[PDB]
């Protein structure tokens, strides 16, 4: 079922093979090939018992954060988001299965930078009000981090700051920002630096 | 007499076994230098009755036990001592045996090391032929001979252990065109020059003709067809091929290398 | 008569016969066993005794060539000392050519020679296949 | 066989670790005497002050050492400094045709991730046909590369696929 | 100071290589006893004699080498004179062996003719 | 022992003759020499690199100065 799902997509996904990668003649799929990949995926998971895919999603992740393929990351970060642009694998489901258990504050400062790029990009997701819950978690992340931490990821950690300041300032068209401030609550007990 | 070295060996054991006991008893000396977690180290006390467990290599010596109960009293030795008192200059005998033994395996491992030549190049007998061929021939299971039938270079013919026997002319040195013929050989009235084999006879005497163009040496002519005798020896057995199975190809037969192995591999 | 060129090179000959000769002497030392061993008693005995007596005194004489030779290169610098095109190598004459075109012609005439000299000897050697 | 020195030392619990001194150190003195088997005096500092304090991790110093001569590799904007450790800005100074410089910016040495990032590429690449058809070739060779590294591996792949995809 | 890194030392490359040579001999002959007894500890001291000769063959051949090419782009009239040298040494060896053969081939004319007469 | 049928389309046939006019320069030796050469000196390498890889640093393919 889903190991069967997640070894036939490993299987798929990982195309890359140094076989003889001498400086020989042995002789852009980037965006056909992820396509197929996309639709082979969605026809085997739409009848394999979509009720429990949420957890098939998070299931998901364990293959995110395997390989370190930053270049690789983002091509799945990018096919993946394409995949939820078809209707199919609700957002809210799989940012919040991507979020939480493979943090990584500073383990994976490359694989953060694509993940808040990523979410930043699929930052609409709309939804009921209970879409601000994520949010909470997403302070948890800052919260998991002293600001001495080093001179080079500043901008690159900087991430969090902007997806932040384009959801709170985006609430005049984005979501309703008292609910912002009744999740942030759970930050601060009226102030707590 | 190899129980001289298996003497030795005991010496060392026996030394190693009073070492073991010296160092243990200097670590049961000495406590936890620095631990801070577990005093582990006592661990390392275990390990020296390991070294003590060294003492039954030495039981060892009872197989290699047994090495000398003759009579032979000292081997022809005593001159002065057990002979004329007088004779007080007898040692000289064994300081010169020393001597010797040193100068040879000095010279040895000198020649052994001097392998990295440095002469560029020359630039600004029959009777001794026929008397090499027979001190060649003073090994057992290598019955060879000779009878010269055609021209003043040699015809040299050898016989091992089977029916296999190999012809290689030599002239007077470097014996090149080398043909070995499995059972049947010296046809009409001499030797013969069919060369007709099984397909892996021809690769033996292709292989003995490369040994000959790689064993070719400036001069000394003694220590190449040594080598050339002791190479063919080599072949005795044709039972066993390492690095593969034993039937790699038609017959893997191959040792250029002082180590017979299977063929086609280079 | 400077012959410096061939003085070097007949200096690094001569320390390839230092080396050449020290192996030799090693592999002759090697193979010197008991007097009374079997039945070379003083014979042989004394007759490498005196080879190897040679040897030492061909490789002395050798080392006081090699040493009068080197002082001479040492002398030898004079006009250019430096000469700094060891570190910097790169990366009349007339009479002398002509002579030594006229000695390859003279060679290629003796090699032609050869040629016709080992045609008959492979010729010879042909008869002698059909002897009996 | 003689476990009882075992189970003696196993009892050897407390801290009092003198008396084996007086049991054992007069005999040994007696029959052994090297009163002194190290009279060398031995006195050295161990840590005084030993840092570089003045460039990047130097793992990534002696890999680009080693990269071939017709590589060039500057220093961006202060933005790499010692987590990141590298801004890759490299020009291919050859006899081939030139082209416009990586960026390929990599991680801690610890390498849980490699260097292509391609963050100026967005107008680098699409503007021109023939460099868009060398980011396509770039790409889809940098997918195929299982793991990559940190210079060798990446500019290596670059530079090939540079010099491939002209045609 | 030999333990440091500056290393100030002259006098060498010349009778070194001699005393490098006698060096690995004297354990063989002196006026001192010889312990009868030895195992594996000649092995020790002959490779690195032999190594540390090789060595300083190799210093002198290059030092050879040097001067040599030195000379060379200096002076090359020195390397044309040897080329001529090398040149009357091959005519001359060349005529000795022509005329080696030309004595055995008469040899064997008349040897020839003396077997034909029967 | 079943074959493993790893075929990769591994050829550069027929452009293997531009790579031979980028370069300065009768059988077909000059292709078939360069495509079974290639291979036979890298797959020990890459033998060496999948072992090493274990240890650090398996990154292959670095030619020695070109």
């Amino acid at each position: 079922m889903e190991t069967q799902l997640q070894s036939i997509f490993e299987e798929v996904v990982k195309t890359e093979i140094i076989e003889e990668a001498f400086p020989g003649m042995f002789m852009e799929d980037e965006k056909t090939k992820l396509i197929s990949c996309l639709a082979a995926f969605r026809q085997f998971w739409s009848g394999l018992s979509q009720e429990s895919h949420e957890q098939c999603v998070q299931w998901i992740v364990k293959f995110i954060h395997g390989q370190h393929s930053p270049k690789r990351i983002s091509f799945l970060y990018d096919c993946l988001a394409m995949a939820v642009e078809t209707g199919l694998l609700p957002p809210r489901m799989v940012c919040e299965s991507l979020i939480n258990s493979d943090s990584l504050e500073w383990e994976r400062t490359q694989l953060w930078a694509l993940t808040f790029k990523l979410v930043r990009k699929i930052i609409g997701g709309v939804d009921y009000k209970g879409v601000r819950d994520l949010l909470k978690a997403i302070l948890e992340k800052i919260l998991t981090i002293p600001n001495t931490v080093s001179s080079a990821v500043v901008q690159q950690l900087l991430a969090a700051r902007e997806v932040i300041a384009y959801i709170l300032e985006r609430n005049a068209c984005l979501l309703p920002a008292y609910f912002a401030v009744t999740e942030i609550r759970k930050l601060y007990p009226e102030g707590k630096l | 007499g190899v129980n001289l070295e298996a003497f030795s060996q005991a010496i060392s054991a026996i030394q190693a076994l009073r070492s073991s006991v010296s160092r243990v008893f200097d670590c049961l000396k000495d406590g936890m230098r620095n631990k801070e977690t577990l005093e582990g180290r006592e661990k390392a006390f275990i390990a020296n009755f390991q070294d003590n467990l060294h003492s039954v290599n030495r039981d060892l010596n009872e197989l290699e036990r047994l090495s000398n109960l003759v009579g032979k009293p000292s081997e022809n030795h005593p001159l002065h001592n057990s002979g004329l008192l007088s004779l007080d200059p007898y040692s000289q005998l064994l300081q010169a045996y020393k001597w010797s033994n040193k100068l040879q395996y000095h010279a040895g491992l000198a020649s052994g090391l001097l392998n990295q030549q440095s002469l560029k190049r020359s630039a600004n007998p029959q009777y001794v032929d026929d008397v090499i061929s027979r001190i060649d021939r003073m090994f057992p299971e290598m019955s060879i001979h000779l009878s010269r039938p055609n021209g003043t270079s040699a015809m040299l013919l050898v016989t091992l252990g089977k029916v296999l026997k190999v012809i290689v002319v030599m002239r007077s040195l470097f014996i090149d065109r080398t043909i070995v013929k499995g059972y049947n050989t010296e046809d009409g009235k001499l030797d013969i020059w069919s060369k007709s084999s099984y397909q892996v006879f021809q690769k033996v005497t292709d292989h003995a003709t490369t040994a000959l163009l790689h064993y070719q040496l400036p001069q000394m002519p003694d220590v190449v067809v040594r080598s050339f005798m002791t190479w063919l020896r080599s072949y005795i057995k044709l039972f066993q091929a390492p690095c593969q199975r034993c039937g790699k190809f038609l017959q893997d037969g191959l040792p250029p290398t002082w180590r017979d192995f299977r063929t086609l591999e280079a | 008569e400077v012959n410096t060129a061939t003085l070097c090179r007949i200096g690094q000959e001569t320390v390839q016969d230092i080396v050449y000769r020290t192996m030799e002497i090693f592999q002759l030392l090697r193979n010197m066993q008991l007097p009374n061993g079997v039945t070379y008693h003083t014979g042989t005995y004394q007759d490498r005794l005196t080879k190897l007596q040679d040897h030492l005194r061909q490789l002395s004489i050798l080392f006081r060539k090699l040493r009068l030779v080197y002082d001479k290169c040492n002398e030898n610098c004079g006009g250019m000392d430096p000469i700094p095109v060891e570190q910097l190598i790169p990366y009349e004459r007339r009479e002398i050519v002509e002579v030594n075109k006229k000695l390859k012609q003279k060679n290629q005439q003796l090699k032609q020679i050869m040629d016709q000299l080992r045609n008959l000897i492979w010729d010879i050697n042909a008869m002698l296949a059909m002897r009996n | 066989q003689p476990l009882l020195d075992a189970v003696l030392a196993n009892i050897r619990s407390p801290v009092f670790n003198h008396s084996l001194y007086r049991t054992f150190v007069p005999a040994m003195m007696a029959i052994h005497g090297p009163p002194i088997v190290s009279p060398v005096v031995c006195s050295r500092k161990r840590r005084f002050e030993e840092d570089e304090r003045q460039s990047i991790p130097n793992v990534l110093q002696g890999e680009v050492a080693r990269l071939d001569p017709k590589f060039l590799v500057n220093l961006d904007p202060s933005h790499c400094s010692n987590n990141g450790t590298v801004h890759l800005i490299c020009k291919l100074d050859d006899k081939d045709l030139p082209s416009v410089p990586p960026l390929e910016l990599s991680v801690p040495a610890d390498y849980p991730a490699q260097s292509p990032m391609w963050i100026d590429r967005q107008w680098q690449y699409d503007a021109n046909p023939f460099l868009q058809s060398v980011h396509r070739c770039m790409t889809s060779r940098l997918l195929q590369l299982p793991d990559k590294h940190s210079v060798t591996a990446l500019l290596n792949t670059w530079a090939q696929s540079i010099h491939q995809a002209c045609l | 100071a030999a333990p440091g890194a500056p290393r100030p030392s002259n006098s060498t490359l010349v009778d070194e290589l001699e005393s490098s040579f006698e060096a690995c001999f004297a354990s063989l002959v002196s006026q001192d006893y010889v312990n009868g007894t030895d195992q594996e500890e000649i092995r020790t001291g002959v490779d690195q004699c032999i190594q540390k000769f090789l060595d300083i063959a190799r210093q002198t051949e290059c030092f050879f080498l040097q001067k040599r090419l030195q000379l060379s782009v200096q002076k090359p009239d020195q390397v044309i004179k040897e080329d001529v040298s090398e040149l009357r040494s091959e005519l001359q060896r060349k005529d000795a062996l022509v005329q080696k053969h030309l004595t055995k081939l008469r040899h064997w004319q008349q040897v020839l003719e003396d077997i034909n007469v029967q | 022992s079943p074959v493993m049928a790893l075929l990769l389309q591994q050829f550069k046939d027929n452009i293997q003759d531009l790579m031979s006019y980028t370069k300065t320069g009768c059988a077909f030796n000059k292709v078939l020499a360069h495509f079974v050469a290639m291979c036979d000196t890298n797959m020990p390498f890459v033998g060496l690199r999948l072992e090493l890889s274990n240890l650090e640093i398996p990154h292959q393919g670095v030619q020695v100065e070109g």
